């Protein structure tokens, strides 16, 4: 009932890096404090490093396992936007706003993470775990891939989103809005791959695939809330993004047709401002009576 | 969560193998005692709230200045003597939420139930404290219920219109489309639906003043009057809702169903306006017979005949129009496009469906014109005139647009109350007195309509309600007895209460002298048939109330004779959407959609059991899409033939049906006599 | 292959490395002796050619009944003993495809070019044989060119308005609104274009009646003048154009200029209406100064001043508004807008930039109200009235809106004939002709302004034609000089003519004795400053000609002092886009695009020469694109204040240039007194 | 020294059939004989199936095993072109011209034809045999691969270049010419990537592979033939396209750095025929003159 359609949705938003001149950025760049430029330099490398994942594994692996030759080539064109444009992206913004060592450095730091790794290893481990013509492991797979793409990626959006929501490092904020944007639409459609499974289960087994959703979500935001603080104390935003974080969880559980677990909250403004049944024809006799 | 939410969800935990429909009354008590109660404004005594409510731009100080003090205490005094609960926790919630007055920064509550229906009743009586006090007992015991306009705006100094529906007929010119969109506008700012007439538009590919395929046909006017409708959408705070209706036989009439196909471009769709298709029974006997049709450019007949192609009798005039050279026509299949409109109500519930001849073949004025379109909710079927807007230095030529006052009679308070006729009689009056009191300054056709014809529309209610709590299935033949005998005696005593009003005020509507009123032709069914209950248990429903006889008929027939009607048209039946809640009441006369209602209000989910359901009458209370449609078209026919104006008929359909079954439902309500079909709901 | 067009593409074969020019001598007399006799319609005498025409509706009875046969058949003399030859194809095929009239069925050709020179001159003089053979020697001699508008329909019965430029005042009213509306398709259907001032309404987030954040702003009213001019769009052979204009101050203005931007979605973009942004000298000065300008809401400044906002002086209420904590204001960055600007012409060409001090400092009617927007063209600048369009029931107070009949002087044929005053002179009579038979009766300011300003557009041609054609650079001194001896001199006797015509109707246009021709200080520079020729080559341009000193503009302002003037507004330079082809002129005073200009007509691949253009006088005919913007704007701006109105100025600008450079062009047009900039247009 | 320019070739070569209005090819459709319309659908189905597999499997599959970031977006690229854009464009062109019925029947063909059967079923499971870390394995596919992308298209491109060249069919026949366009690409860069694992063998080793892959070109080529017989006999054009086979065969063995192996022949001359402005911010300068 929906693939053409995102398949439509998609393409006609396909971009690329060069569209966007990043050199500007610098000039609200050397404004920023150090703990400004080192936050930012972390969630960079958060969301290049997690994305990677996606589309080497997250996508192409989902691809293989779902049938259908739409839902392959839609699948295909979002790995193709992982790997062909958001990670060039990334990298450009990251080429113009530090020396080659310096992001060698801040590599370095974000692969020994605790809390990046964490939740790295943990989504990973599930695209890991899918097994040929078993459908269980098949959603419980898309279920992380929903949460990467709905939920994980935010804690590190954020950033972006509150200098751009305030006249600074516009460019690059630009190209991760434009990132954020097709990562939406891939939670989105790879829900409704997964809502499909989830609705061919008997109840008992519904029951276990929600409970195995919760206990999931459970475990990747108690991460997410020491991610945040070890990130955004020093510049102290973490009130801040913690509900962020939760308001981009329940639109995950939404995207795999579940309630929402987080009571609603306001959202930062200055991140607000940053973001046929069957035709059949009448045979006669129809008209008497 | 609130209390009382968690309270209202408690319902749906099955204890002992039933719902707990006992919680819905600790809900709605605890909703009370928690919220309303803390968050109404209190004063000292009634004459400091009415001073307050004056002085900071509440209240009209013009109806209450009617009344000394002592009445409007007196009003509020039997308002309160009722004590009347809320029985379910929606019933309250909706009130609260959608018609008491709040403070202007919405914070805090100024208006109880009894003190909005103390205010509609003065407002009503304008000046009479025992009309008041009438008024007062009838909307405080719910048998009758003013419509959301009115029971929301009455006696409100920022309030809109009491109308919310109004009919527009569009002439054949720029002058007149622009006046059209204007009005629009001008109506939808006030809050109220409106319906245009697109018949008399000529055609796409017709001649503007030697000028040969210059126009664009309906679907320009369309897509003006989507984007006037989407601008003035009352302020921001309901988006703006149109119709448009255009005939059948109109050439554009493909072009007028394809603005709403799922795949329409852009520069056709239209997005806020409904649409509806006027079918005359020529079309239906052609496509009975299979018959290729034609579809006509309606400029090319004027030029021929001087007259508009919706003005004349298509039965009688297809023929000439088709052997006629000089009238432009293109063949259509009509079975095709019947299926095509089968296809587009499964799809998007439009357009809806006007039977042109069932409504004129009863219409009581079709000296003053044939009824041609409907409203936007298509219970509203009214003669018509159009108007001739000419250029700016020019005299206009103000014809009649339709606008009518809508209220609902609760069939099952009016029914436990044994006061048909009263509750009758008092709806009448008011909706007598909403009439007078509304003058719109921006619609001149509309205002003459008003001034004129005197035109109300009272509804009925909770008639589904009523039948699964006495055990009567909606479909059973026992239900289409009682809404025979009940809607025969409303319409009696309507009938009476207008010849009352005619004779007190020794004056009638306009050209009510041609009308079969007029002229005895109207009660011809009713001094020969007889309209009493053919089943014991109907018959007992109305003990200790006298039903009218084929002698009180004729007795009704003489005094209409001789004092004349006041109101052109009286009764319609229209959805009664948000007013059915307040009022614990199934909506209209259409049977329930679900058994309990699941919404979300905010971050919390509602549950809302139909008025009255339990344990015993669970059955009675048969889904609409678990129904027979046939039989609903039976029901609606049965209290169509009592209803001088139509009835929003809404088709209950489920997914396995077919484009077939929509037809045959289609052309079985048309076999029936129903004058209209609103909406194609599918499960 | 036609002949014709065969023999015009050998202009690009190069013989002996030069361009074949002449063959376009050849291709215009295959043209017609192939095409054109073959279907021109011939008559044995002139009588039954003119009953002909006016029997089958093809001209109007009642000019033509002014002149007995005899004086038609000496005018027609007149016409044909010029002998006129079309100096190139595209001449003759612009001329018989766009304005030559034709049978009903568009076969044959009925009109020539002597007979619709005659037609129109016999319009233009109104009874009088003498004056029209005068307009049958300007125009044959092609040294004036009535508009398309007028040139098209003069004499024509089935035909369109004479004016095609209106502009309108929007007031903050929902009835305004509609009325805008309305007057824009009345007058779309007339085939004019349309300009409205969006500037009066309040922006987005005001209040409707004290319901706040209601209003919808300019967008709204934006998208509903972008479906009116869609809907009226004349057949769709020339779509219904419109122009909306803002102040730059309006709170607005950044949604105003994004439903040009190519990423804007479907419900915001506008596809048919032009837009204009008026800036006053406090955003360039604020811009300049990098301070930080504030962009306003126009509800709070009217309800806090009882003006509008464009009503008012910017530059002296700014601080005021800023300051007023009653009037709503937000935060902007000028440079910022600026740069959107540039960027928004650069990628779309919009919006037409007007400098509003620019227009107000030498404005001559600021006492009837200044300037407050352009139009279509971005070349009309005169005062006008908001109007206050009521309710139905209301009288309604009209105002002024916009309207000017446009003629263009050819300066090479002007010039070749020494005959600026008697062409400045006669054309005035002609304009102001086309005026008073002008007579709009659906839209009441424009009837109403047309009465009582009087204003006309009298403009110029073959600019750089004459300079290319004299061996004179469009960027050098020299033309700049020619260009103020001559417009100069335009402007002295057009300003006689003005004052013969008040003197001998013994009439001023309304308001005149406020304006700056009353109290003389219009005449200022004039009666100060000496504009004859400063170069020996252009003083010998003038050689024969009296140019008018210090001393003959004493007299003429003596002269304006005792008699009035009958126009309030005399001189606009339009864009002229396909008369220049007609007379065999360069468009407007705008420097040429191409050298020769390749165009498609159909299957059909022509090219066009500019005129008189050579291998002697090549490298004259500088292009556009190639010529610093900086000398057109100082060329543009040495007309401009000889020029009562403004100049459709286009900036011609290379793919290289960044917004930077379209900045820098706007702020030194600015500078030196550029009133409007029309087009961005990139190559 | 290649994958960058050849990532910049793919990304600027990026199109949707959607750009290509096909109304204009109604008439010219409408006036060819029903031999020529039988031949042209069921060539254009063939192509369908190719891509289908080329999509869903055989580039993915090639991006899994080769190393390296901007080598696997290149390849995830092309996959996507594959199924989301190729693929597709032949549903555009079918949708255009075609009855449902008619459609319906081609693919109902394409599943029943025994040449294009064994071909898919040769080249499927070459790329299903690859295992991991086994480079030889890797590089049968990848012969496999430029063999389908330079060698098995060729058969069904005939017809719609043959009618292009005519001035019949001219905007099907953009869409195809755009096709053909990606496909060279993909098949020199396949062949690259081949010759990569090629070139680290021993001499004993290397002589082996070229045995695989001319035995391989062979079994193909005979089956092609077959299968062009079988479409073109009825329009009297199978002498022709097998000559066009054949000097595209010799194309994708250079592209997989070997010797051509058919003598060259004349080809029909008609297929032959049918082959913002910049943001600069004001300075304060700008505004004295
Ligand atoms: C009615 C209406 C008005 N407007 C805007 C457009 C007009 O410029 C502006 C004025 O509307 P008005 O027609 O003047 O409304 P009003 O007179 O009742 O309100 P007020 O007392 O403030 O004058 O409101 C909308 O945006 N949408 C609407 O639906
Ligand atoms: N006191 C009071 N009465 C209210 C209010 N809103 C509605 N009422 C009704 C209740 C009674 O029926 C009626 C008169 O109330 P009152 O003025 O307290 O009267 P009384 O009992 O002192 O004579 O008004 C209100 O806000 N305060
Ligand atoms: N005969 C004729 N003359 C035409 C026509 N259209 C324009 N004219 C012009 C040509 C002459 O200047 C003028 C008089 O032409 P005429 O009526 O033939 O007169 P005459 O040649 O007998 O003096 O009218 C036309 O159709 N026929
Ligand atoms: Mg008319
Ligand atoms: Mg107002
Ligand atoms: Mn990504
Ligand atoms: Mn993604
Ligand atoms: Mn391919
Ligand atoms: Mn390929």
């Amino acid at each position: 009932d929906f693939t053409q359609m995102f398949y439509n949705q998609n393409v006609k938003q396909f971009w690329l890096p060069e569209e966007i001149a990043l050199n500007g950025d610098l000039l609200t760049w050397k404004y920023l404090g150090k703990n400004e430029q080192d936050t930012y330099m972390k969630v960079l490398a958060g969301l290049t490093l997690l994305d990677t994942e996606q589309g080497n594994t997250g996508m192409p692996i989902v691809a293989e396992h779902v049938d259908g030759h739409q839902r392959k080539a839609v699948l295909n064109f979002m790995a193709m936007m992982e790997n062909a444009v958001h990670a060039k992206s990334y990298s450009n913004i990251f080429m113009t706003l530090a020396p080659t060592e310096t992001i060698n450095e801040v590599f370095e730091w974000v692969k020994q993470n605790k809390y990046l790794q964490k939740k790295a290893q943990m989504i990973v481990g599930l695209y890991k775990a899918i097994q040929k013509d078993d459908e269980i492991s098949l959603f419980k797979a898309m279920v992380a891939s929903v949460y990467l793409e709905s939920f994980l990626f935010y804690s590190g959006f954020y950033y972006p989103l509150y200098f751009y929501g305030q006249g600074k490092l516009m460019q690059s904020g630009e190209i991760i809005n434009l990132i954020l944007r097709d990562e939406a639409i891939h939670g989105v459609y790879v829900g409704l791959l997964a809502q499909e499974i989830y609705n061919k289960q008997t109840e008992e087994k519904k029951a276990e695939l929600r409970e195995f959703a919760i206990d999931l979500l459970n475990q990747l935001y108690e991460n997410e809330l020491e991610y945040t603080e070890d990130l955004y104390d020093q510049v102290g935003l973490s009130h801040d993004v913690k509900k962020f974080i939760r308001y981009n969880a329940n639109k995950a559980l939404m995207n795999l047709g579940f309630d929402p677990y987080f009571e609603e909250e306001d959202i930062n403004p200055i991140v607000l401002n940053g973001l046929k049944a069957t035709v059949e024809p009448l045979k006669d006799d129809d008209f008497y009576f | 969560v609130p209390k009382w939410i968690q309270l209202n969800n408690e319902i749906m935990i099955q204890k002992d193998g039933k719902f707990q429909f006992d919680k819905d009354k600790e809900a709605v008590h605890s909703y009370f005692v928690d919220y309303i109660n803390q968050n109404t404004v209190f004063f000292h005594n009634l004459k400091e709230k009415l001073d307050y409510l004056v002085e900071n731009q509440y209240y009209e100080e013009e109806f209450l200045s009617l009344y000394s003090f002592e009445d409007i205490k007196e009003v509020f005094k039997t308002a309160y003597a009722k004590k009347f609960r809320f029985p379910s926790f929606m019933s309250a919630f909706k009130f609260y939420n959608d018609y008491a007055l709040k403070t202007n920064d919405k914070k805090k509550i100024l208006e109880r139930y009894e003190d909005r229906i103390s205010i509609v009743a003065l407002f009503f009586a304008n000046g009479d404290t025992e009309k008041a006090k009438e008024y007062v007992n009838l909307m405080i015991n719910q048998e009758y219920q003013p419509s959301t306009p009115t029971f929301l705006n009455a006696g409100r100094k920022r309030r809109g219109e009491l109308v919310s529906c109004f009919l527009l007929e569009v002439n054949d010119s720029l002058n007149d489309i622009s006046r059209a969109i204007d009005i629009s506008m001008q109506l939808s700012k006030l809050g109220g639906g409106v319906s245009l007439n697109l018949s008399k538009l000529r055609a796409k590919g017709e001649a503007i003043k030697d000028v040969e395929n210059a126009t664009k046909g309906v679907v320009g006017v369309m897509k003006l009057l989507d984007n006037a409708f989407r601008y003035a959408d009352q302020m921001g705070q309901r988006q703006g809702s149109g119709a448009a209706y255009l005939n059948i036989f109109h050439r554009d009439i493909n072009d007028f169903l394809d603005t709403k196909k799922i795949s329409a471009d852009e520069d056709v769709r239209v997005k806020t306006l409904s649409i509806g298709v006027v079918i005359p029974d020529k079309f239906v006997e052609l496509a009975r017979e299979d018959k290729a049709a034609y579809v006509f450019y309606p400029h090319t007949i004027y030029k021929e005949y001087g007259q508009h192609m919706d003005e004349m009798d298509m039965n009688e005039m297809y023929d000439k129009f088709v052997d006629n050279p000089r009238v432009k026509k293109e063949k259509i299949n009509p079975r095709k496009l019947l299926e095509k409109l089968a296809m587009l109500r499964s799809e998007s519930g439009y357009p809806y469906i006007m039977f042109q001849d069932n409504v004129n073949k009863v219409h009581a004025n079709n000296h003053i014109s044939k009824v041609k379109f409907s409203n936007l909710c298509s219970e509203v079927l009214q003669a018509s005139q159009v108007s001739s807007y000419t250029d700016y230095d020019e005299e206009d030529e103000i014809g009649l647009d339709i606008s009518c006052n809508l209220g609902s009679l609760n069939i099952l308070n009016v029914m436990e109350h044994k006061s048909i006729e009263k509750t009758v009689k008092l709806a009448t009056d008011s909706l007598t007195h909403v009439s007078e009191t509304t003058d719109i300054r921006n619609a001149p056709a509309v205002r003459r309509a008003n001034k004129a014809m005197k035109s109300i529309g009272l509804g009925a209610m909770n008639l589904h309600g009523y039948l699964a709590q006495n055990g009567i299935a909606y479909e059973s033949p026992e239900a289409r007895d009682f809404a025979n005998t009940f809607f025969m005696m409303v319409n009696f005593y309507s009938i009476q209460r207008s010849a009352e009003i005619a004779k007190e005020k020794g004056e009638t509507f306009d050209q009510y002298e041609g009308s079969t009123y007029a002229t005895g032709e109207y009660f011809d069914k009713y001094v020969s048939t007889d309209f009493s209950p053919k089943y014991e248990k109907i018959a007992n429903l109305f003990e200790g109330m006298h039903i009218p006889t084929t002698e009180d008929w004729k007795k009704l027939k003489a005094f209409v004779a001789e004092h004349g009607m006041y109101h052109s048209y009286r009764l319609c039946i229209a959805p009664t959407g948000s007013i059915s809640y307040v009022q614990s009441s199934t909506a209209s006369v259409m049977p329930i959609m679900e058994r309990i209602e699941e919404r979300t209000y905010g971050n919390s989910k509602t549950y809302y059991p139909m008025p009255g359901l339990a344990s015993n009458n669970w059955f009675f209370y048969k889904e609409a899409y678990d129904m027979d449609m046939f039989k609903v078209v039976d029901m609606i026919a049965t209290i169509q033939q009592h209803i001088d104006q139509g009835i929003s008929f809404t088709l209950f359909l489920k997914d396995t049906m077919t484009t077939r079954d929509l037809n045959r439902i289609d052309l079985y309500a048309h076999h029936r006599g129903i004058k209209t079909i609103y909406y194609a709901r599918t499960k």
